[PDB]
């Protein structure tokens, strides 16, 4: 066909024209691409063709310059200049001119003379460009869609090009920005163009900035453009108080008091919601400069010196001027609202929430008037943002001085929970959410708790707007009411705890409501779960038999959910189907912790066959997997050696999942469940222990896998030696090498995932040469003579430890390990080792470490370790 | 056994001290805020020591 | 919006990577270390700071 006519071939009647296109220019563009675009810029730069060619005709000069890819941009770009160096020599200037061409189509023209300098000038290329532009607007003899498309240009260029890479020449373009800004500019279009602009720039006007002398002059700028009539502005200007207030908060001492209180203010009241947005942003910007600069604070205090920057607590300040206008913004509510739609009356209850974490204490005295107040109102909006206030400053005040408040809430939130309004019923949910989160004591009071509970059991067959907080609701309240029957728990768990008398009708309403023909609405069915887990792990021993017949219902449901795979037909039904199905063994996993060991058995054979089949069958998956070895390994820690008889019916999976290496997450669970079967089986787990130590130190040596992945092997060895014993000797040879290997192992410690890495490596190895010693050593009282073979040893393991002692990038878990070590090592051979720590100091202020160190683990083996390297002082 | 993953007690006695109380979700924040600030501050800091090294530390013949 | 998971990502997001995933009550692990790894080599700096402040205001006109 032609040019003019082909890339106007997509505004016609025909599916198949609608390609007309997308195939003739694309398969012609990679043929001659440098002359593809260069013949475009030929239509754009033509005045005569329509809006349809013209445009059409910089998109695809666009698109071939540009996409919003990390990796595909960084590409094209090389490619344009790749390209003739004579090919783009007319199109830098063929484009450039088209620049105040049309009305408001040339507009295009703005999204090529950006990309393209957005690659020729990390080259230091096109110097005919920047000053172009500028003087394009400093010339008091220029048109507005010249200016307007030109500033556009300018603008897409601070957007998309690496700020470092013109962090040079900014004053020339500040200038051109500033000037398409001052109040004279007839064309409100043409100031937008320009604000819009210096909000891409701000970034790297930091030079700017710093220099009183121009700064007052952008200030000025940008307040008065907040004032021009033409909203469009109004909102970009108050765009630019919102981001220079979050980059430049330490000059805004000057500007706050006199204008910008002023202005955002009003803005925060403008029944315009695209502005009343950017006021209620303005403060929340300052909210977290000022929580950032209270870190600040507390910590140049203990550093002697004094803070870098200060605040000079304007969000305090404005607390009486804000909460009202915030407070009355929660009342322009939206009845239809299903909506992932922000607007005025969100921003305000986060705001609110945000001021509550700030200025915490201070903010009720300004808030509780108008809870008060509303909490009556005949209107719902009010009722409703009265609770919604009350909510939402339960985070930040100190607990002692909510709870009492909240304790005389708490009937009247019983009773706006049978409100009439769907609305106040969300929001009250979710309130009382807040309060049994963040105040479980006065939630779980027994004032009210009978009442409280009685309504929640009800609130869950609500909407999927209000159940959902419900569910929330009682997941903090089970753990509450568990850490609170915490003296009433004797032997290491509760013999009961205050919502035995409803448990199982809890449990009973929630497996229901796990049910939801509507469970999709609102994740109502994932929070259904997640509560109904989080009401079996914090469950006090004397609801026992309601958990029971809560597992049959669970392995009824993973059993019809596993036949009920084959009837998958959208894309959707698929992730819904995992989703359900992870869930399930989720909720299999908490359920098995709680059953007394005579409960799993009988569970056992049920259980394992959904599994066995749920890993067999389901072997096209890859996420299913890492789910069923995870209730296995809870399965095999429940049964301990009962476990024995699944382990043939099994093996070939720890198989698949030990070998497979692509989706180390798989393959760590397998690792682990490895260790959780030295511990179950033992001795007896001898049969596979040849194909698992090899299959092992196979991954150990293929560097294809994921290095997480080997430390936890390493580890596993010493599982291994502990459950096998003296047979371990067979593998004692290579294992203690590799340990040596792994030992010896170096990073740059200037890689912080290299800290963590080389000490998760450190702490691996000292856990497998603790497990070998023990393993040896076995364990009558009499140190079998195995333990001897390590005895060479010795010398080199006392060593690395040392290296540590020395490296301060340590890790109290690290210290831990190796307190312990050494702990064992003097109770295997004990003389030798006495003197070779005594020749190496370092390790004793490491013990000590060890000591006065807040952690555990670290404290008690420092502890032995010293007492047992003392008793061998006064042996000879 | 009870503090392994829900001992967000040792997450908290760093960012707040053991002195005080606080939930969850409220420790989490306050350890997201400061991890943020310490990223800052030390970036600050580097970009610092960058300049009392590569700047007059050297050459006086 | 914010539950205890979406910040623990957040976290994820924060001390590891971007998107690559480790479990839960493996991130507080991390974050724990890491804010402790970072105070120490903050306060490192601080100091080699102050040592090219000192014995380099001395050299000057």
């Amino acid at each position: 066909m032609e040019l003019i006519t082909i890339l106007e071939k997509t505004v016609s009647p025909d599916r198949l024209e609608l390609e007309a296109a997308q195939k003739f220019l694309e398969r012609a563009a990679v043929e001659n691409l440098p002359t593809f675009l260069v013949e475009l810029s030929r239509v754009l730069a033509n005045p005569g063709n329509s809006q349809v060619a013209r445009v059409a005709a910089g998109l695809q000069i666009k698109n071939s310059l540009t996409s919003k890819d990390p990796d595909i941009k960084a590409q094209y770009q090389q490619r344009w200049l790749a390209i003739d160096a004579n090919a783009r020599r007319e199109v830098k200037n063929y484009v450039l001119q088209t620049l105040g061409t049309e009305t408001y189509r040339p507009s295009s023209a703005s999204q090529c003379v950006a990309g393209i300098a957005c690659a020729e000038i990390p080259v230091s290329q096109w110097p005919e460009l920047i000053p172009q532009l500028v003087a394009n607007v400093t010339n008091p003899n220029s048109t507005e869609h010249m200016k307007e498309s030109t500033l556009e240009a300018i603008g897409y260029i601070c957007q998309d090009i690496d700020p470092e890479q013109l962090q040079d020449k900014s004053n020339e373009i500040l200038t051109a920005i500033i000037q398409g800004m001052r109040k004279e500019e007839p064309s409100n279009n043409v100031k937008l163009a320009a604000t819009n602009a210096l909000l891409n720039s701000l970034e790297f006007t930091k030079a700017n900035f710093d220099k009183e002398s121009e700064r007052h002059f952008i200030m000025q700028v940008v307040c008065e453009a907040t004032q021009c009539p033409d909203t469009r502005v109004r909102v970009a200007a108050l765009q630019n108080l919102v981001k220079i207030m979050s980059l430049y908060y330490q000059y805004m001492e000057t500007y706050m008091g006199p204008a910008l209180f002023a202005i955002t203010i009003e803005a925060m009241k403008s029944d315009i919601d695209e502005v009343a947005l950017q006021g209620i942003e303005f403060w929340s910007n300052v909210c977290d400069e000022e929580m950032d600069l209270a870190i600040e604070a507390s910590e140049a205090a203990e550093q002697g010196r004094p803070p870098e920057h200060t605040s000079k607590f304007y969000a305090k300040g404005a607390l009486q001027y804000l909460v009202p206008i915030l407070t009355q913004t929660l009342t322009k509510q939206d009845e239809n609202d299903d909506d992932d739609d922000w607007n005025p009356c969100k921003a305000a209850g986060v705001c609110l929430m945000l001021l509550s974490t700030c200025c915490e204490d201070d903010i009720v005295p300004h808030v509780l008037p108008f809870i008060k107040e509303h909490i009556k109102n005949p209107d719902w909006r009010y009722r409703d943002a009265a609770v919604m206030a009350f909510g939402s400053i339960l985070e930040g005040p100190e607990p002692n001085q909510l709870k009492p408040l909240v304790i005389q809430a708490m009937p009247t939130l019983i009773e706006l929970m049978k409100d009439p309004s769907v609305v106040v019923r969300d929001t009250t949910a979710w309130t009382v959410g807040r309060i049994c989160e963040l105040l479980p004591e006065a939630a779980i009071n027994d004032v009210y708790l009978a009442p409280l509970l009685q309504c929640l059991i009800e609130g869950l067959s609500a909407e999927p707007r209000v159940a959902s907080n419900v569910c929330w609701a009682f997941s903090s309240l089970a753990e509450a009411a568990y850490e609170a029957a915490d003296v009433a728990d004797d032997q290491e768990e509760p013999a009961t705890y205050c919502l035995s008398s409803s448990f199982e009708l809890i449990v009973q309403k929630l497996l229901e409501t796990t049910d939801r023909p509507d469970g999709h609405q609102n994740n109502l069915r994932s929070s259904a779960y997640e509560s109904l887990m989080e009401i079996v792990k914090n469950s006090a021993k004397d609801c026992y038999p309601a958990v029971q017949k809560t597992t049959l219902v669970i392995m009824e449901r993973l059993q019809q959910v596993l036949q009920m795979e084959s009837h998958i037909q959208s894309t959707s039904d698929r992730i819904q189907f995992n989703d359900l199905q992870s869930l399930l063994c989720a909720t299999l996993q908490n359920v098995l912790r709680k059953v007394q060991h005579q409960d799993a058995l009988q569970i056992s054979d049920v259980v394992m066959a959904s599994l066995l089949r749920m890993f067999q069958s389901t072997a096209g998956s890859g996420g299913v997997q890492e789910d069923a070895l995870m209730a296995v390994s809870t399965l095999v820690e429940v049964l301990g050696g009962e476990f024995l008889k699944y382990m043939e019916a099994f093996k070939p999976f720890l198989g698949i999942g030990l070998k497979n290496y692509a989706e180390y997450q798989v393959c760590l669970a397998a690792v682990g469940l490895v260790g959780d079967l030295c511990r179950a089986l033992q001795s007896n787990i001898l049969p596979f222990c040849d194909e698992v130590m090899q299959l092992l130190l196979e991954n150990l040596g293929n560097e294809n896998v994921h290095r997480s992945v080997k430390p936890q092997i390493l580890s596993v060895f010493g599982d291994i030696a502990l459950a096998i014993g003296g047979e371990f000797k067979k593998y004692l040879e290579v294992v203690l090498n590799t340990l040596q290997q792994a030992s010896q192992a170096q990073v740059d410690k200037s890689d912080f995932d290299m800290v963590d890495y080389l000490n998760e490596l450190r702490e691996s190895c000292l856990e497998a040469y603790t497990g070998i010693v023990q393993g040896l050593k076995g364990d009558q009282e009499n140190v079998h003579p195995d333990v001897m073979l390590v005895q060479p040893r010795v010398e080199f393991i006392l060593s690395f430890i040392d290296h540590i002692a020395g490296d301060e990038d340590h890790t109290d878990g690290v210290v831990a390990c190796a307190a312990g070590l050494i702990g064992d090592l003097c109770t295997a051979f004990g003389k030798d080792v006495l003197k070779l720590v005594e020749a190496r100091p370092m390790i004793h202020e490491l013990l000590t470490e060890g000591r006065r160190s807040k952690t555990n683990k670290a404290k008690t083996l420092a502890t032995w370790a010293t007492k047992e390297l003392r008793k061998l002082k006064n042996q000879a | 056994r009870s503090s392994i993953n829900d001992k967000i007690i040792e997450l908290k006695d760093l960012v707040m001290g053991t002195d005080a109380k606080m939930h969850k979700s409220g420790v989490l924040r306050k350890a997201i805020d400061y991890i943020k600030y310490l990223q800052q501050v030390n970036h600050k800091l580097r970009q610092e020591n960058m300049v009392l090294k590569l700047a007059n530390q050297k050459n006086k013949l």
